[PDB]
DNA sequence: CTTTATTCACAAGCTTGCACAATCCCTGCTGGACAATTCTGAGTGATGGCAGCTCCCACCTTTCCTTCTTCCTTCACTTAGACTACATTTATTCAGCATCTGTATTGTTGGAGTAAGTTCCATGTTAATACTCACCACTGAGGATATGT
DNA sequence: ACATATCCTCAGTGGTGAGTATTAACATGGAACTTACTCCAACAATACAGATGCTGAATAAATGTAGTCTAAGTGAAGGAAGAAGGAAAGGTGGGAGCTGCCATCACTCAGAATTGTCCAGCAGGGATTGTGCAAGCTTGTGAATAAAG
C-alpha cells in the first residue's frame, strides 16, 4: 500500500530518465553489470519499469538502479 | 452489464431541432428495440415511440408524429432521437430504454435521460400517494381502460433518477428485484404489493401497459416512508 | 542495402503459412481471452488445457476460412486488398 | 481471482496477419484488424456459451474438451482430434 | 464351440459385436436386425481403409513413414467425394491446402 | 481404479497395416481417425433410425443401413461402400 | 376415480399426454420423467402462441381477419430471434420480405 | 371396411389462436405451416435432450434435460421466456 | 410410357426474370439464364435423387410429398406446409 | 410516344413480385422438367401433385435466395446488373461448389 | 448416359504439336479424373497419364513426361491433350477414359479414340492367343511383376473399337457386364474366366494394373469363336 | 593447387568465348537446359565465371560448359 | 528507355543423435460369443378404392422475335496515400518446477420415481353441414413519371 | 424555378362461392390405479490436475521511416439490356374414363431379444525402439540492383 506507490513513482522517474538520455534497457542492464558487477537482462529492466515482479525482488533491485540514476546525471 | 449511454442536458431556443444519442453496449444491439419516452412534471411519463435496429423499423406515438423521428446507426450501436420545432412544452426528460421484440418483455433497462429545456388506453392508479412505516404492506392498483392480456409492467423511479423495472407481465419479477415486490392481476385489474417497507422504497411507482399499439403509462403513485 | 518489393514477402509468407500446420496465435493471450469471455456466463469455472486447445483450433480454422472467403470477395471486387466490406459480405452470404 | 478486463488486444496485428496469410491474403487493409477481433469475439462467445451450458448441465465446474466439441458440433462446426 | 468372433465370420477387422452393442444402446431403434452391424462395420472399415491409404500415399510423397494429421487433411481435401463428405469438419493440426489465387502472383 | 474407455485405435491400426504394411500413425492422427469413425457411425445410425421411423418399423436392418449409406455418402463412395457391405453380409450369412 | 387430464392439470392447451407418448415412442431415451412432457408442451405452446400472435398482428395491419402463410412469413422474418430460429426453414406460399437495396433506388 | 385417422396439432393451435386472437381465423395452409413448425421444434428439442442424456450417461429425459435443450436451441429472450413458461407449467403440474 | 427431353428450356427467360425480381435484382445480364438453368438442374437433381431413394426404400412406385420433405430436410432446407 | 425509363419499370416489377406469394415458374413445364429429371433414377415413377408442388416451392425459394446473394455480390463489385460470376461467387461462398 | 466425345483422325507433319479434346457429358465432371492412354499395334497400350479436374491435378507417365501435357476446361467440361514435337513413332490411337478418384475404381468409360498419324511393374499374359469354339471354358492369366493388392481390371476390345471394361478390382463385374465373365486371384496372380462363348466374344482381352504410379497394361490375348 | 589454376584458366576461356559469341549468361543456361535437359540458373553460370562456387561444384560443372564450348564453335 | 550480369536473401537437399513418442508386451476384467428359450415384428397374400395418369377442348394470357433507345459497364490515365518491408527497441510468451487445494472420480444405499398391465371413458378425427371473409368487376383519388416550359 | 398528360397503385362499393367453422358418431388413446424394479441423488474418501508464482531464455510485437503500387476517381465509347409492339403458342382449368398401386387386415414364422456362463479380446500401464526433427553445411534459385547497348 505504501511500498507500491513509491515503487511506481520511482519506476516512472526511471523510465523518464532513460528516455531523456536516450539509453536503452539493454544498455541500462549492461551499465549496471559494468558498475556493480551483476549484469541484468533487458527483460529484467522492462519488467522493473512495468512493476511486473514481486515486491521482494523490487525492493532488492531498487538501490542499484537508484545508484545508476544518480550516477548517470553527471556521467 | 447492459448500459444505455446518453448525452447531457440541452438548452435550446424554440423553432430549431435537437438530436440526442442512445449509445448502447453489453448486448446484441440488433436483437432489441430501443424505445423512447418523455417525462414532464405536468403529465408525467408518456411513450414517444420505438425503433428496431434489426430492420430499422420504427413506430411512433400518434401525438408525436412529425415532432419526433428515430434513426439507427448499427456501426456505432447508437440510436438517435430528433425533435423538430421545439415549442415551449418540449422541455422534459427524454429517456431511452431497451425492450426485447418478445411481446411479454418490457422496458427492462433505461438510460440516464437527457433534460431538454426550450428557451387509446387510459391506465388508472387509484392511490395517488400514501405514507407508510417500515414494516407493513403496500398495495397499488392500476385499473385499465381496455383489456390487456397481462401485458403490464411496474417501474419504480427515485427522484432525479431513471426508472427501474420491478415487474413485467404483471406477475414476473425483474432481474435482480427481490421477492419483496409482488405483482398480481389480469385483464383490466392489476395490483402491485410491497411486503415490508425500507428506507429506499420512497419513490414514484408507475404502471405501464404495452398490450396495444400506443403504450400508456400510469399516473404515478408517490410512496413516502415513515 | 537490399529490400524486397512489396508483395514478395507477403507471397513468401502465404506459401510458408500454407505449408505449415501449427497454431498462429500465442497460447497465453488466447487463454486469457477465453477465460474472460467465459467469466461473463459462469463466475468461477476452470478450464481443461485440451478445452482451450480445441477452442484455439476451432477459432483459427474459422478465421482462416473466413479470410479465404474475404479474399474471394476482394478479388471479385477487382482488388488485392481485403477490406471490412469484404468480410461483411462473406459473413452475410454465409448466413452469419 | 482477477477480473481479466480487455484482453481482445492480445490477438495482435501480426497474429491476424499470419491468419490472413494462411488464408491466402496478400494485402490487408488497416481496418481489417478491429473487424477480425470483433468477428472472433462473437464466434468465441457463441461457442463458449454452449460449452458453459453443457458444463453446467453436467453439474461440473470445469470446462472439458468434450464440452467444447459438443458445442462446436452443434453449431455445424464439427472438430476432429479431441475425443 | 471355441467362440469365434462375428468380425472373423464377416471377414472384417472392425468389431461387429461392438458395433452391435453401440447400435443397441444408442437409442436408434427398438431392435437391431443382426446384419445391420455387419453392414455397418463393413462400411466403416471401407471408409477407414480408403482414408488411411490416401493418407499413407500422401506421407510417401512427403517422404515420411508416419501418418500425421496433415496427411489426413491432404487426403481428404484433395478428393471430391471425401471433401464433400467432410465439408463441415475441422481436422486439428491439419492446416490448409496450398492455394494462391492466380491474380495475386507477380506480373 | 480409473475407468476404462474404448476407442477404434486397434482396428484402425489393423486396417492401416493391411493397406500400408510399413507406414505408422501418430497419436493425433489416431484421434482424428477415431473422431471420423465415430462421426460416420453417428451419421449412418441416425439416418437409419429416421428411415426405420418413417416406415413404421421397429427394427434397423441391413436394408436401412444400405439406404442410409446411399443417402449420406457421395456417388462412387456410396457405391463401393454398398458393395463392401453386401459382400460382408453375404460372407457372414454364408458362414456357420 | 375421475377427470383432470394432464394438460388441464398443468394449465396448458397443448396435449401433455400426446407429447409424453411421442417422447416414449420417439426413440429418445430409455425412460421419460413426468415433468419432461409438461415442460415441453409448455415450451411448444409458448412458441406457438408467440408466432400466432405476431402473425395475427401482421394480419390485423393488413385489413384482413385471417392468418395466411404470408402473415406467418412476415412475423418470422421480421424478428431477430425468430428468424434465427427458423433461419433454415422455407415457408410454403410465404413469399419474401419487401427489401430493395439502397443503391438500386433512383436519384 | 378400412380406416383413415391422421393426427396433428391443429386442434390445439386453434385453441391458442383463440386465446391470443379471439376474433381471427386461420387458413388451412397456415394450419399446415403451424403443424410443421410444432413438429420441427418438437424433434429439435427432443433430439437435443436425448443427446444431453446420452452425454451424461443417463437413461432418462427429465425436465432438466428439456430446460437445457431449450437453452441451447432457442435464442436469448426466446429461451428465457420459454424456460419461464416451462418452469411455471411444471410447478403448477406438481401441485395438484 | 413416354420419354421426356429438353424440358429445361421450359424454365423460360421471363420466369427467371420474375425470380430475379423477387430477389430484388434490377438489371440482368444475358448469360444469367443458362447459369440459372444449370443451378436449378443441379439442385433439382440432388433433391429428386434423395426423394427417389426415400421412395425406393419404402417399396413404393409413387413419390410422395413426405419423401420430398425428407430429402429437403436431409439437405438442410426444411420446408413447412407439406406434411410432417 | 411515351416510354418508361430503364430501371423505373424494373423497380415496380421488384415491388410487385416482392409483395405477391404465388409461384413464378409455370406449373406444367416445371412438372415436365421434374419428371424428366426423375426418369434418370427410376423408370415408371409417379408423383403426387403435392410432391411436385413441394419441389416447386423449394426450388423457387432456393432460386430467390440465390438471386438475393447474387445481387449482393453484384453490388459489392459496384454494378447493378447481375452476371454469372456473381452467381458463381455466391455459390462458392455458400459452400455449394 | 456417360460418354467421352473425341475428335477425328489427325494427319500431322513431324515436329508440330496437336490438341486432342475429350468432351465429357452425363456425369459430374469435377468428381472423376480423365485418363489418357495410347495404343499402337507394335506395343499395345500404354497409360499416358491423367488429370483431375477438381483441383486440376495431373500425373504423367515417366516416358511421356514433357511429351504430353494435359489441361482441363471446367466451363465446357473438356480435357485437352497436347502432343509436342511429334515424331513418326507416335502414329497411334489415343483414347481418353474416365476413372473415379476412388482407388478401387478403374477406367470404366472410354472415348472413341483419335488416330494420330505422323507423315515399373510388368503384366504378363500367358496365352498370346487362344482358339475356342462356341461352348467351352476360357481362362486367361495376368501374372504381375510386383504385388498389387487386387487393383487389377480386365478389358475387352473389338477391332477398331474402344476397349470395354469387364472386371474391376480383380473380382467385381463392370456395370452392365453379364455374370458369365468372372475374375479371380490376388497379389501377383490374376485370372479371367469366360463361361460359354458367344460370337461376339472374338476380341482382344487386356489386363491393367492401377496399384502403382505408372499404370501398366498386359500384352493382350486374342480370342475368336469357331 | 592444381585444380584451381586449371579452373581459373577454363573460366577465363568461357568468359572470353561468351564475350566473343555475344551470348548472355542466361542464354548459356537455357542452352545447357536444351542440349542436356538440366536447366541451370544464370546465377550458377556467373558464379562459375567469378569462381565463387565450391571446387567440387566447379569440377562437376566443368564438362558441361566444355561440351557447350565445343558445340558453340560450329552451331 | 531494354536487356543483362553481379549481388543478395532464402528455402531446399544432405548428414548425424537423440529423446519424444510410437510400438509392443503383460495382466486382469469385462464384454462378446454359445446356447436354449421366449417373444414378438414383419414378410406374404387378398381387398377396396382413391388418386395418378391419359385425353379433348377452348381461351386468353404468356412467351417469343424485332427494332430502336439509353445508360451501364469497361477500359485508359492519373495520383494521393496507405499499405509493405525492415531495423531497432521493447515486452510478452514459453518452458520447467513447486504448492496447493478445489473439484472430478469411485463406492454403496436405498428411496423416489418410472415402467408395465387393466379398465374405461372422455376426447380428437372424420363426415355432414351453414354461413362468411376475401377475390373479380368497376369507379375513383393521389401521387409516380417522362416530357416540355 | 415551373406544368402536364400517362400509365401505375391503393380505396372502397356487391355478389358470391371456396373455404372455414359448427354439430353428431365413435373409437381409441390418455387417465386412474396398483405393483415391480431400478436409477440416480446423497454422502464420503481421495487423488489429481488446474490455478498460481518464479525465473530466465526465446520469441515476438510495437515503432518509426522510406517508398512503391494500388485503390479510387474521371472521362469516353460502345454495346448490351430493356421497353414496346405484334404474332404465336401453349398453360390452365374443366370434364370425363381407367386402372395401378397405396393403404388396411390378418396370420404365422422366422428372426431378434433374454438370460446365464465363461473365456479371450482389449484397455491400462510399463519397457523398448526408431522416426523425424534440431542443427550445421552446401547449393541452386528467384528477386532485385548495377551496367551495357
Amino acid at each position: 500500500k505504501a511500498l507500491q506507490k513509491e515503487l511506481e513513482q520511482f519506476a516512472k522517474l526511471l523510465k523518464q530518465k532513460r528516455i531523456t538520455l536516450g539509453y536503452t534497457q539493454a544498455d541500462v542492464g549492461l551499465t549496471l553489470g559494468v558498475l556493480f558487477g551483476k549484469v541484468f537482462s533487458q527483460t529484467t529492466i522492462c519488467r522493473f519499469e512495468a512493476l511486473q515482479l514481486s515486491f521482494k525482488n523490487m525492493c532488492k533491485l531498487r538501490p542499484l538502479l537508484q545508484k545508476w540514476v544518480e550516477e548517470a546525471d553527471n556521467n | 452489464e447492459v448500459q444505455l449511454q446518453q448525452s447531457g442536458p440541452e438548452l435550446v431556443e424554440p423553432g430549431t431541432s435537437v438530436k440526442m444519442p442512445c449509445k448502447a453496449s453489453g448486448y446484441t444491439f440488433t436483437s432489441y428495440t430501443i424505445q423512447w419516452v418523455k417525462q414532464t412534471p405536468r403529465q408525467g411519463l408518456e411513450w414517444i415511440g420505438y425503433i428496431y435496429p434489426y430492420n430499422a423499423g420504427t413506430k411512433y406515438n400518434e401525438k408525436f408524429k412529425g415532432k419526433a423521428t428515430l434513426t439507427s446507426d448499427k456501426s456505432s450501436s447508437t440510436v438517435y432521437m430528433e425533435l423538430s420545432s421545439l415549442t415551449s412544452e418540449d422541455s422534459a426528460v427524454y429517456y431511452c430504454a431497451r425492450k426485447s421484440s418478445r411481446l411479454r418483455s418490457t422496458l427492462d433497462y433505461w438510460g440516464q435521460g437527457t433534460s431538454v429545456t426550450v428557451s387509446d388506453i387510459k391506465m388508472t392508479q387509484s392511490p395517488s400517494s400514501m405514507h407508510a412505516s417500515l414494516g407493513e404492506r403496500v398495495t397499488i392498483t392500476c385499473k385499465a381502460s381496455q383489456d390487456i392480456r397481462s401485458y403490464l409492467s411496474w417501474y419504480q423511479q427515485k427522484p432525479w433518477k431513471s426508472p427501474k423495472t420491478l415487474i413485467y407481465y404483471a406477475t414476473s419479477l425483474a432481474d435482480g428485484v427481490p421477492s419483496r415486490f409482488s405483482g398480481s392481476g389480469s385483464g383490466q385489474d392489476f395490483s402491485l404489493t410491497i411486503n415490508n417497507l425500507e428506507s429506499d422504497d420512497t419513490a414514484t411507482y408507475y404502471c405501464l401497459q404495452h398490450g396495444e399499439s400506443p403504450y400508456t403509462f400510469g399516473s404515478g403513485t408517490k410512496l413516502e416512508i415513515k | 542495402p537490399h529490400r524486397y518489393r512489396p508483395g514478395t514477402v507477403a507471397l513468401r509468407e502465404i506459401r510458408r503459412y500454407q505449408k505449415s500446420t501449427e497454431l498462429l496465435i500465442r497460447k497465453l493471450p488466447f487463454q486469457r481471452l477465453v477465460r474472460e469471455i467465459a467469466q461473463d456466463f459462469k463466475t468461477d469455472l476452470r478450464f481443461q488445457s485440451s478445452a482451450v486447445m480445441a477452442l484455439q483450433e476451432a477459432c483459427e480454422a474459422y478465421l482462416v476460412g473466413l479470410f479465404e472467403d474475404t479474399n474471394l470477395c476482394a478479388i471479385h471486387a477487382k482488388r488485392v486488398t481485403i477490406m471490412p466490406k469484404d468480410i461483411q459480405l462473406a459473413r452475410r452470404i454465409r448466413g452469419e | 481471482r482477477k477480473v481479466l478486463r480487455d484482453n481482445i488486444q492480445g490477438i495482435t496485428k501480426p497474429a491476424i496477419r499470419r491468419l490472413a496469410r494462411r488464408g491466402g491474403v496478400k494485402r490487408i487493409s488497416g481496418l481489417i484488424y478491429e473487424e477480425t477481433r470483433g468477428v472472433l469475439k462473437v464466434f468465441l462467445e457463441n461457442v463458449i456459451r454452449d460449452a458453459v451450458t453443457y458444463t453446467e448441465h453436467a453439474k461440473r465446474k470445469t470446462v472439458t474438451a468434450m464440452d467444447v466439441v459438443y458445442a462446436l458440433k452443434r453449431q455445424g462446426r464439427t472438430l476432429y482430434g479431441f475425443g | 464351440a471355441k467362440a469365434k468372433s462375428r468380425s472373423s465370420r464377416a471377414g472384417l477387422q472392425f468389431p461387429v459385436g461392438r458395433v452391435h452393442r453401440l447400435l443397441r444402446k444408442g437409442n436408434y431403434a427398438e431392435r437391431v436386425g443382426a446384419g445391420a452391424p455387419v453392414y455397418m462395420a463393413a462400411v466403416l472399415e471401407y471408409l477407414t481403409a480408403e482414408i488411411l491409404e490416401l493418407a499413407g500415399n500422401a506421407a510417401r510423397d512427403n517422404k515420411k513413414t508416419r501418418i500425421i494429421p496433415r496427411h489426413l487433411q491432404l487426403a481428404i481435401r484433395n478428393d471430391e467425394e471425401l471433401n464433400k463428405l467432410l465439408g463441415k469438419v475441422t481436422i486439428a493440426q491439419g492446416g490448409v491446402l496450398p492455394n494462391i489465387q492466380a491474380v495475386l502472383l507477380p506480373k | 481404479k480409473r475407468s476404462r474407455k474404448e476407442s477404434y485405435s486397434i482396428y484402425v491400426y489393423k486396417v492401416l497395416k493391411q493397406v500400408h504394411p510399413d507406414t505408422g500413425i501418430s497419436s493425433k492422427a489416431m484421434g482424428i481417425m477415431n473422431s471420423f469413425v465415430n462421426d460416420i457411425f453417428e451419421r449412418i445410425a441416425g439416418e437409419a433410425s429416421r428411415l426405420a421411423h418413417y416406415n413404421k418399423r421397429s427394427t434397423i436392418t441391413s436394408r436401412e443401413i444400405q439406404t442410409a449409406v446411399r443417402l449420406l455418402l457421395p456417388g462412387e463412395l456410396a457405391k463401393h461402400a454398398v458393395s463392401e457391405g453386401t459382400k460382408a453380409v453375404t460372407k457372414y450369412t454364408s458362414s456357420k
